[PDB]
Formats: C-alpha cells, sequence, structure tokens
C-alpha cells in the first residue's frame, strides 16, 4: 500500500 | 565505445520504508534509469520523453514517491504489463530509437550492458546466455540501440533450467500506443 520508491539510479555513457 | 553504465545507490533500507509511507521523496533525481523498490520487490524504470516507464508486475497501481508527494500513474496498461508516471524533475530523459538497428543492449540493475540481438517486435536473444538470477530485478530496464536510443523496456526472460537465452520486452511503440488510448 506504500508508494514505489527510487532507491538508486543508473547513469549511461 | 560501446555504451557503458554505472549505478549509484541513493537510499538505505530504513529511508526506503519511510518514503514508501509518506510518499514524499525530496532527493535529487538523476540518471536515465531509476532503481525502484516496493515493500517486497525491486526493479527498474526507464525515463523516455518525460515519462518514467516500468512494469505493472513490479509497480502494480502504486504511486511513485515524489517531492510534492506521491505521483499518480499517468499510464496504466495491465495486459501489456506497462505503467508510467510523469518523470520527476532531474531524471535524464532518453530518446526513442528510430533507425531500426537489430543490434541491441540490455542495461541491467547491476549496470551491466549486455548484447542482445533483436528477433522480432517484442523479443531478442542474449548473445551469451545468463543465469536467471542475474536478470532478476531488471524488469523495466532499457533495451538500447548502439547510438543509445531506447527500443523498449525489459519485461520477461525466456529461460530453461535457470538459464535465460532470450528476453521479452515492451517496444517503445507500445508506449505511444498507451499514450494514444489513454
Ligand atoms: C508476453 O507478455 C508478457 C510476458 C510476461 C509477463 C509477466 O511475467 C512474469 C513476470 C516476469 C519477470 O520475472 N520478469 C523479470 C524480472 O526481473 N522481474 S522483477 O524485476 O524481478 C519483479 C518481479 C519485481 C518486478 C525480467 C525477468 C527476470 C528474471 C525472471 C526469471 C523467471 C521468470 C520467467 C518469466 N518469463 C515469462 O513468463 C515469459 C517469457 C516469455 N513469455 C511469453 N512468458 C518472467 O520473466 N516473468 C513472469 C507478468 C505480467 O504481468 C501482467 C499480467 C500485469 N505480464 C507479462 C506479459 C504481458
Ligand atoms: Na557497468
Amino acid at each position: 500500500k506504500g508508494s514505489v520508491v527510487i532507491v538508486g539510479r543508473i547513469i549511461l555513457s | 565505445a560501446p555504451i557503458t553504465a554505472y549505478s549509484q545507490q541513493t537510499r538505505g533500507l530504513l529511508g526506503c520504508i519511510i518514503t514508501s509511507l509518506t510518499g514524499r521523496d525530496k532527493n535529487q533525481v538523476d540518471g536515465e534509469v531509476q532503481v525502484l523498490s516496493t515493500a517486497t520487490q525491486s526493479f527498474l524504470a526507464t525515463c523516455v520523453n518525460g515519462v518514467c516507464w516500468t512494469v505493472y508486475h513490479g509497480a502494480g497501481s502504486k504511486t511513485l514517491a515524489g517531492p510534492k508527494g506521491p505521483i499518480t500513474q499517468m499510464y496504466t496498461n495491465v495486459d501489456q504489463d506497462l505503467v508510467g508516471w510523469p518523470a520527476p524533475p532531474g531524471a535524464r530523459s532518453m530518446t526513442p530509437c528510430t533507425c531500426g538497428s537489430s543490434d541491441l543492449y540490455l542495461v541491467t540493475r547491476h549496470a551491466d550492458v549486455i548484447p542482445v540481438r533483436r528477433r522480432g517486435d517484442s523479443r531478442g536473444s542474449l548473445l551469451s546466455p545468463r543465469p536467471v538470477s542475474y536478470l532478476k530485478g531488471s524488469s523495466g530496464g532499457p533495451l538500447l540501440c548502439p547510438s543509445g536510443h531506447v527500443v523498449g523496456i525489459f519485461r520477461a526472460a525466456v529461460c530453461t533450467r535457470g538459464v535465460a537465452k532470450a528476453v521479452d520486452f515492451i517496444p517503445v511503440e507500445s508506449m505511444e500506443t498507451t499514450m494514444r488510448a489513454s
């Protein structure tokens, strides 16, 4: 019932 | 040469839980691909043309934690397993692939970039088979052209005996079809 949470990211080159 | 990637963790376990409950995330967002989590699962979102897209089987109907509070999905298509939220500020938005190259790359949650050969609208073969365990938690990750444009997002793995030889994805044409009907 909670929100989805951004826990990290991926940076593309 | 070729496309490379790396990951940065932005949140711990306890911060994740709390942000899940308040739906408030004040963190700077950056990157083309977001690493996402719910109570039970982790997966990826790909930001394409101002929408952060991911799989329904990861996100269900859920809001995304955001700076002004929870963000409602602007696109929910259950049968194609696709959802999207308007992209939070700072997410680097990618470009849909036009040219039509059949030589692809899948970006995983470990930020590996692996070669895929496109076999059809929604499918591609892994040039090197990988264990299923290695692909888990990567649904929502982008399939890219060599130029770095997005051809689709990872949906499901085709596998036998814990080994995946191929991947099923949602083509970027399905996304604009959703942006059409919705
Ligand atoms: C052909 O279209 C498909 C294909 C698969 C779907 C689906 O698959 C469900 C969900 C999906 C799945 O697990 N995707 C993956 C994944 O990582 N999910 S995940 O991130 O861990 C997660 C969990 C948190 C979301 C990429 C796979 C990694 C390794 C996982 C390895 C073991 C599972 C094999 C299975 N493969 C297939 O079912 C398959 C492959 C080819 N065809 C025809 N079917 C499969 O990949 N999935 C079953 C769920 C779903 O849910 C909706 C009905 C809401 N819709 C799907 C649709 C529409
Ligand atoms: Na890498």
